[PDB]
């Protein structure tokens, strides 16, 4: 193992490097998409349409 | 500068090297190894420094063996091992206005197609 | 050292304009580009004067035109000239790409300019039809309903693109909007591409038509050819405003002067005529995807030619077989076009398949062999003739 | 018969111009890096198109919950 | 029209169809071709019914 | 690339050759580069390293006629004219002045196009 | 000054890259002492006359196209016709 | 430094790797996001739904 395998792997190449460059980009958009609604769903706690349904049309 | 690229770009070559170009190295050091020992001042400085730096005056037979065992994969694990993509030491004198700094001249150690 | 040659822009107008060694026996066939040219010149001066009074809409660009014409200051002047240049410029595109074609200007060293030149055709033809659909006549209407819809046949995504253009689900004011928003900036682009085309081609220097190298005797270009494109300008600004003051409607159908109705499909739905060839090609295949493929190559088989001439003589001057062929071509590509620009009855759809069987033929077979034959032919008798 | 008659272990391949089925031979690799590459960008570049993320994300179990709509019954008009 | 896309005329024609005076080829009641050149039968869009109206696309 | 002529094959059969001279002397007649005094290796390109390599090695005298021959075909061709009938090209003169020494340099460099591809069978 | 470019064959002035010249005479005259329009009609006629009699025959035989055009037209119309349909 | 070669270059490349996925994701956030403009806006959207009265006819 040591770090001259991770160099063998992906650091080698320039076709093994742009390869993991767009995976980890890939990967990275998702993580942040779930980050940034997580922290938003967090930060609004009964000031949406979606938490103020009951009290207005539920009692019609 | 084209100087400088194209000779790193030729080291850097040696990872991909053919099996002719090996063989025929393969010969001409073969040759050339015991070609250079005429006088006898030259084959006792020989003699010397074989025993000093090692401890044994390697037979004909051996420096033979050893060289046949050569083939192009070794040439090429050893080139990148050792060339592609590795520090360099440089020194330049006289007149080397034109002569690229550091960061360019390593920068062509590796080719970057493959 | 004289300023021409020491300030920097007056030395790069010096080395394209004043002095360039150039060959000394070029024929009048070499002033097309020239005219080019300027008809660029004025095309892009014009829409810039027209873009100033015209409203990209589907219920007002028809009533905008017709306020220019009738209501705006000299307003027909500007339209007809924008239009006759518009038709002038195909017709010198066509004379540009015949000279380069018989002369045989595609070989080395001069095939960057070449594929250049090819680009640069594709880009005007592009250009030319959201130019001609903005008035949003009869014709404008139907043939961009046609011709868009075309954009469908690729595997995949296919009506998502032609739903993307429209920006809708039909023609209406969102494409009229994209278009007339397009329709300004290709022009620039295809200015650029015109400078990297002539600074492509400045490198290696023009040819001649013997076809042999011209470094022994070369001239100027300030004194000389200056003056030998003076007449061309001339006899062009002739022929236009003789359209423009007498014709001004003169390669323009009936059918390009009504409102764009949606509900009445016309008898004929054809592009302008300058169009009229590859919508024949277009047109023969009974085949969907076919037609649209061999649309396209009957345009991208240009940048095939420099590997299909097997001649060691560059040019046709000297090919007896060659001005043969060349001539048969042009006479196919005029078939062709009356073809597509008539009604697909009963004869015509066998006339237009043979004419577009012909047309795929000569670059793909004829060229090679005739080359070849000519070659075979001269060096056998050149062999035979001291025994 | 023989290219180098005193060696024969020698010979000459098939070739155009330097290209070589030997040469050839060692450039696959690369080419089949650049393709997954390439393919990879192209999957990078187009994965909020609605077509493609219906079709070949969404069924993909694991990420298709993230690549799925939330929207209730306040939907479109 | 599926044959070249012109406007007939309802109830025109002896099958109680559409007629297409462009070439001369009728249809029926039930809008399915019999009469003329045409290729094809015509094309009915997706609905749903809903009270008393009808939404169409 | 390069042309491809084939007057070799047919040269094998006489009686192609026979059968084809009057054909060949008519296309000759008909090409019309005579008429300009022009050999016919005045009309190979010359822009790629072969040929640039070929026209400097060779003689002096045949260089300055050749230079000659253009500079009059140019000259001629500026005003649209030809030569009169006695000045055109005769064929003891239409000779091959430029195809052994390009044969020669295209042949020095195949020579190098075979050491690089070499290979070891074992 | 700027840098050493790649190979092309065009040059300058004085290095045009053509080959080595030796003995040629030219001569020629001022145009303020030469009438122009001298010569003109004759040249301009022998010229065109043997252009049109040498490549005369590589573009008339534009020769069968207008054939096939009037056939195709006559027999398009002649079949669009009452008796066309028996 | 005190190390060995290989551990200082891998280290230098992580970071650029980084800034490619980040920048990737970024551009291609962007282009989507600015070239959806083209597509049917919201407008003619509401638009594309027809009513018509079964009873009317
Ligand atoms: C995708 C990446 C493509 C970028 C090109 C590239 O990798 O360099 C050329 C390089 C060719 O050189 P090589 O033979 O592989 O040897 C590399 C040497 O170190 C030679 O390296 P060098 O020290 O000579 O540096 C060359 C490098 C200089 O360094 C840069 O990256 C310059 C950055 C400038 C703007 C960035 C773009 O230049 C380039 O990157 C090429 C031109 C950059 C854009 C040209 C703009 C107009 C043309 C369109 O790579 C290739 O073209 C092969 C394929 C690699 C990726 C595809
Ligand atoms: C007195 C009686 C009549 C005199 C009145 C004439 C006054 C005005 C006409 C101007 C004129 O003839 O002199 C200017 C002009 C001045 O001469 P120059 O430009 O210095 O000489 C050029 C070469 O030296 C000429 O070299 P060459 O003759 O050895 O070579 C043959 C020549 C042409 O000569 C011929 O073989 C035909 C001329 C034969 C005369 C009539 C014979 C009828 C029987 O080759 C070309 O120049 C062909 C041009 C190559 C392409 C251009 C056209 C292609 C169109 C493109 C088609 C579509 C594009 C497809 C690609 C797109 C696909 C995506 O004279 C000519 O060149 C005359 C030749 C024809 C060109 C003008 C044609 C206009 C109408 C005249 C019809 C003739 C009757
Ligand atoms: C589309 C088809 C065409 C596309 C492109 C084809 C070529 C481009 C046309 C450019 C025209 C250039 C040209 O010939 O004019 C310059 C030409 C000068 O050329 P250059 O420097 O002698 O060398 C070229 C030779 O023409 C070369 O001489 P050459 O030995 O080769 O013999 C050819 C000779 C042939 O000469 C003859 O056989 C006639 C002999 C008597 C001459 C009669 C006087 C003509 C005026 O050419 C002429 O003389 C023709 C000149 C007539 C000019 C025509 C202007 C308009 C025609 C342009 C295209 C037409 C297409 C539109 C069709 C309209 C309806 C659809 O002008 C003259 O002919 C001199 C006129 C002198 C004016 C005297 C009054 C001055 C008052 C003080
Ligand atoms: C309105 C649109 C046209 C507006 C006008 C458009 C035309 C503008 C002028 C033409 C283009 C500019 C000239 C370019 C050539 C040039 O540079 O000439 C300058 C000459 C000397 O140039 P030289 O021949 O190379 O000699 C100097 C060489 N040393 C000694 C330095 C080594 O020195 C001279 O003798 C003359 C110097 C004049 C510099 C230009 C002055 C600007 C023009 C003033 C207005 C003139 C009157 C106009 C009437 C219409
Ligand atoms: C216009 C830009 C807008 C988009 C911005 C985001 C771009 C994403 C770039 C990702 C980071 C770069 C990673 C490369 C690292 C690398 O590989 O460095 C290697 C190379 C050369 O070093 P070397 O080989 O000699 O090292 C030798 C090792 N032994 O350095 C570079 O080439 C730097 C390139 C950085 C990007 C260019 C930025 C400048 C453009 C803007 C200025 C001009 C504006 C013109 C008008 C638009
Ligand atoms: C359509 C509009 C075009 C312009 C309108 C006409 C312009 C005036 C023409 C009438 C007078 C001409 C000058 C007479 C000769 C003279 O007097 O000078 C002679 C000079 C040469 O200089 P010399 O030192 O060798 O002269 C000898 C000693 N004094 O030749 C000229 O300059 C030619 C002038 C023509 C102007 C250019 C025309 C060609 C345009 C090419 C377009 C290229 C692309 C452009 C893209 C925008
Ligand atoms: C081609 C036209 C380009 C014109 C140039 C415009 C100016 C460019 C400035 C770029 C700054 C970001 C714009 C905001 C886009 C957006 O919308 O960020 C909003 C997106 C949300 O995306 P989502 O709604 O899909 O989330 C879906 C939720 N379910 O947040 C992100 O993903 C974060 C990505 C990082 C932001 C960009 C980082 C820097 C990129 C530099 C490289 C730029 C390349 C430009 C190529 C031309
Ligand atoms: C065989 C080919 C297969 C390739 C498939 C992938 C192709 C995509 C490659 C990169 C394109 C990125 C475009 C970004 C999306 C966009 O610009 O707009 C996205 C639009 C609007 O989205 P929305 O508003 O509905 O949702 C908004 C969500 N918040 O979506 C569509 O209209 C789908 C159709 C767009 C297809 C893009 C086509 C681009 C040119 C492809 C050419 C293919 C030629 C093939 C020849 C054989
Ligand atoms: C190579 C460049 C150009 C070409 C080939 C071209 C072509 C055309 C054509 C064929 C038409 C149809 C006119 C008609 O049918 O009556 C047209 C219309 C139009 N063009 Fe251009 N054009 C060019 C440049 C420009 C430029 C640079 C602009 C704006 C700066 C412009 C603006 C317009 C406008 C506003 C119209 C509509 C006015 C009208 O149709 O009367 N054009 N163009
Ligand atoms: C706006 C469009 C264009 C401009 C401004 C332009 C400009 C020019 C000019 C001024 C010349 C010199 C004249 C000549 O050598 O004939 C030239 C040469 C040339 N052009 Fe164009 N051109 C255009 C379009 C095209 C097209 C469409 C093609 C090919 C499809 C093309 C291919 C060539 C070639 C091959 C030459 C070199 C001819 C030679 O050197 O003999 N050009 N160009
Ligand atoms: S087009 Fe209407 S039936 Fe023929």
């Amino acid at each position: 193992m040591a770090s001259s395998t991770i160099y063998n792997i992906f650091f080698r190449r320039n076709s093994s490097f742009y390869a993991t460059i767009f995976v980890s980009a890939f990967f990275a958009k998702i993580g942040f998409d779930v980050f940034t609604d997580s922290v938003w769903k967090r930060a609004n706690a009964g000031l949406t349409w979606d938490e103020v349904k009951p009290r207005f049309l539920n009692k019609d | 500068d084209d100087l400088v690229h194209f000779t790193l770009q030729n080291w850097a070559r040696l990872t991909v090297a053919t099996r002719a170009e090996v063989e025929r190295a393969k010969a001409q050091l073969r040759a050339s190894l015991l070609l250079s020992l005429d006088s006898t001042t030259a084959i006792a400085e020989d003699i010397g420094r074989q025993l000093l730096t090692t401890g044994r005056r390697m037979s004909p037979q051996e420096v033979d063996l050893r060289i046949g065992q050569i083939t192009e994969k070794d040439v090429a694990r050893v080139a990148s091992e050792m060339i592609w993509d590795k520090d360099i030491a440089v020194s330049a004198v006289g007149s080397i206005e034109g002569l690229l700094d550091y960061n360019r001249i390593r920068s062509s150690i590796s080719m970057n197609r493959w | 050292m004289k300023i021409l040659k020491s300030n920097p822009f007056l030395a790069l107008a010096n080395n394209y304009m004043i002095d360039a060694p150039e060959p000394s026996n070029i024929s009048y066939f070499w002033n097309f580009g020239s005219l080019l040219a300027c008809v660029l010149v004025i095309q892009i001066v014009i829409g810039i004067l027209l873009a100033c009074f015209y409203i990209p809409n589907m219920d007002l660009a028809f009533l905008s035109v017709e306020r220019i014409v009738r209501d705006v200051n000299y307003g027909f002047l500007l339209r007809a000239f924008h239009a006759n240049g518009a038709s002038f410029f195909f017709i010198f595109l066509y004379l540009h790409i015949g000279r380069g074609l018989y002369y045989g200007s595609y070989k080395y060293p001069r095939t960057m300019t070449w594929n250049i030149g090819v680009i640069i055709f594709l880009l005007t033809i592009i250009t030319a039809f959201l130019g001609y659909c903005l008035p949003a006549n009869q014709m404008s209407f139907w043939g961009a309903t046609v011709i868009t819809n075309l954009l469908s046949a690729v595997p995949f995504i296919g009506d998502d693109l032609v739903h993307l253009l429209w920006g809708g689900f039909s023609v209406s004011n969102p494409t009229l909007n994209r278009f007339f928003s397009l329709h300004y900036l290709m022009p620039f682009v295809i200015a650029a591409l015109s400078v990297m085309h002539l600074i492509a081609l400045h490198t290696n220097g023009s040819s001649n038509p013997l076809g042999v190298t011209a470094n022994m005797d070369r001239i100027p270009m300030n004194p000389y050819y200056l003056i030998k494109d003076l007449i061309t300008i001339f006899i062009f600004l002739i022929g236009i405003n003789y359209m423009a003051f007498y014709n001004p409607y003169g390669f323009m159908e009936p059918d390009c002067a009504l409102p764009a109705d949606p509900l009445k499909t016309p008898m004929s739905i054809v592009p302008e005529w300058y169009l009229l060839p590859f919508y024949a090609i277009l047109r023969a295949i009974p085949n969907f995807q076919l037609g649209v493929i061999a649309m396209l190559l009957s345009i991208l088989v240009l940048l095939l030619l420099p590997l299909l001439d097997f001649s060691a003589i560059r040019g046709n001057s000297f090919n007896p077989f060659g001005k043969f062929f060349f001539w048969t071509f042009v006479a196919d590509f005029v078939i062709l076009a009356w073809i597509g620009g008539s009604h697909p009855e009963n004869v015509f759809i066998t006339i237009g398949a043979i004419a577009t069987i012909f047309y795929f033929s000569y670059f793909f077979i004829l060229i090679p062999v005739y080359t070849i034959l000519g070659n075979t032919l001269i060096d056998l008798n050149l062999s035979s003739i001291k025994r | 018969i023989s290219f180098f008659p005193n060696k024969p272990m020698y010979h000459v391949q098939p070739h155009i111009s330097f290209i070589t089925p030997e040469r050839t031979m060692k450039t696959i690799p690369a080419f089949s890096r650049w393709a997954f590459a390439a393919v990879a960008g192209v999957f990078v570049f187009a994965m909020q198109v609605p077509k493609v993320k219906t079709t070949i994300l969404q069924p993909i179990a694991f990420i298709g919950d993230h690549f799925k709509d939330k929207t209730p019954e306040e939907d479109k008009w | 029209c599926t044959h070249l896309g012109c406007v007939p005329i309802g109830e025109a024609g002896d099958y109680g169809g559409w007629f297409c005076p462009c070439h001369g080829s009728h249809y029926d009641i039930s809008g399915r071709i019999r009469r003329g050149p045409a290729p094809l039968n015509l094309a009915i869009p997706a609905y749903t019914f809903e009270g008393s109206k009808i939404i169409i696309g | 690339m390069k042309p491809v002529s084939l007057a070799k094959y047919i040269q094998k059969s006489p009686f192609l050759t026979k059968l084809l001279l009057p054909i060949s002397n008519a296309y000759v007649h008909l090409s019309g580069y005579r008429k300009y005094g022009l050999r016919y290796d005045d009309l190979m390109l010359e822009e790629n390293d072969d040929t640039q390599k070929a026209l400097s090695r060779l003689p002096k005298m045949e260089s300055y006629d050749r230079v000659y021959r253009i500079r009059r075909a140019m000259q001629l061709s500026i005003e649209n004219k030809i030569l009169p009938k006695s000045e055109w090209t005769k064929p003891e003169e239409d000779y091959h002045y430029l195809r052994p020494v390009l044969a020669e340099v295209i042949a020095e460099r195949k020579e190098r196009e075979a050491f690089d591809a070499l290979i070891v069978k074992k | 000054g700027g840098a050493a470019g790649g190979k092309t064959y065009l040059g300058w002035w004085g290095h045009l890259g053509g080959p080595k010249q030796k003995g040629i005479i030219t001569y020629s005259l001022s145009p303020f002492q030469q009438r122009p329009m001298a010569g003109f009609f004759k040249t301009s006629t022998q010229n065109m006359f043997r252009r049109v009699m040498t490549e005369g025959l590589y573009v008339a035989i534009f020769g069968i196209a207008y054939y096939i055009y009037c056939w195709g037209k006559e027999r398009n119309e002649f079949l669009n016709s009452k008796h066309g349909r028996h | 430094t005190k190390s060995t070669g290989d551990r200082s270059r891998v280290i230098s490349y992580a970071m650029v790797g980084t800034m490619g996925a980040l920048t990737a994701a970024g551009a291609q956030a962007t282009v989507h996001d600015f070239l959806a403009s083209w597509s049917a806006s919201a407008d003619v959207l509401a638009m594309s739904k027809a009513e018509v009265d079964l009873s009317k006819i």
